[PDB]
């Protein structure tokens, strides 16, 4: 159960040149302890493809680079050894369990517990094939609605191991017709988390905050990552969806996470950064944007890919909320705040203003921001032709094909 | 994919008896399929899959920062710069 | 431990500590749990008039 995800947490972090050389190298300690005593065997090989062209790379049967920026990387031929061992050891004690259950009937209950153990040791050793189809014959025989719910769940995580979103994708759908047949409120928490994770590992945040907001209030956790590492999650998909009044009292007037506090890093600078959001210190906003870069979107399996969509999209919002509040502005004024330049202010609006979040236009020779301001009644007449011009192309288009038939 | 919805214009059109021949009139007109060159000219493909992955090879949402880089690297070295000036002025 | 030897009016205190705790961890949601549960252990009559004070 606890290795199956800690070890992945690490071994992405380790993979990157992306990070910074103090953290990779910190990573780096438990990935390998837990190889050695825990018998990842399989998925240390699988590992050493995962760099290739990143660096840190020193195995003795596996590829290396010219540069290895780390040495806490080892194959060893112990390693292989002690799998073909203990891989027939386990395999063999059980079966004749399994045997044993068949000759004295108690095989509804014990065979199906004996093929979860199974399962929980070939997802061990990192095989989500061979985990899967021992995990199918627990639901052969006719067990409680609690036990089914639970294994479903046990089979999308061997898809976070991988990192294969789809993967997850498509056994969570088979959860959402059982969740009703048990009823029950404890595995629909554990369900809310697990599709809480999987939205947040595609790009669309917007499902992510419903469900992990509340998921801050009521946790049971079962192979589920730690309470930690979900407050965390959560502060980021907070900041996404919503805007000051909603956002101060969801993810910073919470009682659960005021009960947390802040005691590492990576918590902290979410934290800090959420504040400042809503209190209009933007001065302090960029040395902590800066900090939730290297320290949260990055190291994050679920956000390594919406790392770089995720700072963009707050750099737009921090000057749109400023716009909000001004007609006019200076363009020194604007820039001290920030702690930059006039010259670099003016480079990163021009990337912003086209695609348009900030509504906002420069006059660089009278050395005013000006500010243009389309919420009236044009607004809300803009957003009905827009999304009736869509109505009139669909009507158009289905009725060409009954029209012809 | 096609203009318009493309999901919603592939379930309008379906396979039947009448149809099978025009598919076959129209796609012998230019000739082919039209989609066996681009596999002999580049002797295997090499498209922009490296710039990020909301690239021409995605099969997830776009993210739109494929048309830009990551400006954070930059935004570490203009904050220090701003700082160092600012001090002395 | 001492809820199953619940008969002491000295367990007021150890709830009101707790209130105490939750209310300097600036959560008010169960500062109140505590102090519902203060309020409870001081329905007993037989508690010190220090105690109700508090």
């Amino acid at each position: 159960r606890v290795p199956n995800y800690e070890v992945s947490e690490k071994a992405f972090l380790l993979t990157q040149s992306k990070v910074s050389i103090e953290q990779r190298k910190e990573a780096a300690e438990f990935v390998l302890a837990k190889i050695k005593e825990e018998e990842m065997a399989p998925y240390y090989k699988y590992l050493c493809e995962e760099y290739l062209v990143n660096n840190g790379q020193s195995d003795l049967e596996h590829d290396e680079k010219s540069d290895s920026l780390n040495e806490w990387i080892k194959f060893d031929q112990e390693l292989y050894n002690e799998l073909c061992k203990k891989n027939e050891s386990k395999i063999k004690e059980l079966n004749e369990k399994i045997q044993k259950l068949e000759e004295d009937d108690e095989g509804e209950l014990e065979q199906a517990q004996a093929w979860i153990n199974l399962g929980e040791y070939y997802a061990q050793i990192g095989d989500k094939d061979n985990a899967e189809k021992t995990l199918g014959k627990s639901l052969s025989k006719a067990i409680s609605t609690g036990a089914k719910i639970d294994v479903m769940l046990t089979i999308a995580r061997l898809g976070f191991f991988y990192n294969d979103q789809l993967y997850v994708k498509e056994k969570l759908e088979a959860v959402n017709s059982m969740i009703e047949k048990g009823g029950d409120w404890e595995r629909r928490n554990r369900y809310k988390t697990y599709y809480g994770i999987h939205c947040l590992a595609v790009r669309n945040f917007k499902e992510a905050a419903k469900l992990l907001v509340d998921s801050l209030a009521t946790f049971t956790s079962i192979e589920l990552t730690s309470y930690e590492s979900i407050a965390t999650y959560a502060s980021v998909t907070g900041l996404f969806t919503l805007e000051r009044t909603d956002l101060k009292s969801k993810v910073i007037d919470s009682p659960e996470l005021l009960s947390l506090i802040s005691t590492t890093a990576a918590l902290q600078s979410i934290s800090s950064l959420t504040i400042s959001l809503y209190a209009s210190d933007y001065a302090s906003y960029f040395p902590y944007l800066l900090e939730t870069y290297a320290n949260v979107l990055i190291p994050c399996k679920y956000l390594n890919r919406h790392a770089d969509f995720f700072v963009r999209e707050m750099r737009r919002k921090v000057y749109a909320q400023l716009l909000e509040s001004y007609k006019t502005l200076s363009l020194k004024s604007m820039a001290s705040a920030f702690g930059v330049s006039v010259a670099f202010l003016d480079n990163d609006l021009g990337k912003f203003i086209p695609n348009k979040q900030l509504n906002c236009v420069i006059d660089r020779v009278n050395g005013i921001v000006e500010t243009n301001r389309p919420d009236n009644k044009n607004a809300q007449y803009h957003l009905l032709v827009k999304q009736g011009d869509g109505l009139l192309t669909k009507l158009q288009k289905y009725g060409a094909a009954v029209r012809l038939t | 994919m096609s203009t318009d919805v493309a999901a919603a214009q592939a379930q309008s059109k379906i396979d039947l008896t009448k149809k099978k021949n025009e598919e076959i009139n129209k796609k012998s007109l230019e000739e082919d399929d039209e989609f066996e060159d681009f596999p002999i000219d580049t002797w295997a493909n090499g498209e922009t899959i490296k710039s990020n992955a909301v690239t021409q090879t995605n099969i997830w949402e776009e993210n739109w920062d494929d048309v830009e880089v990551d400006d954070d690297f930059t935004n570490e070295l203009k904050a220090e710069l701003d700082r160092y000036k600012r001090e002395n002025q | 431990e001492f809820k199953k030897l619940d008969d002491k009016p000295s367990l007021v205190d150890v709830h009101l500590l707790e209130s105490k705790v939750y209310h300097k961890l600036r959560n008010l949601a169960k500062s109140k749990a505590s102090l519902t549960a203060a309020r409870t252990a001081a329905n007993s009559i037989y508690c010190p008039t220090q105690t109700v004070a508090e």
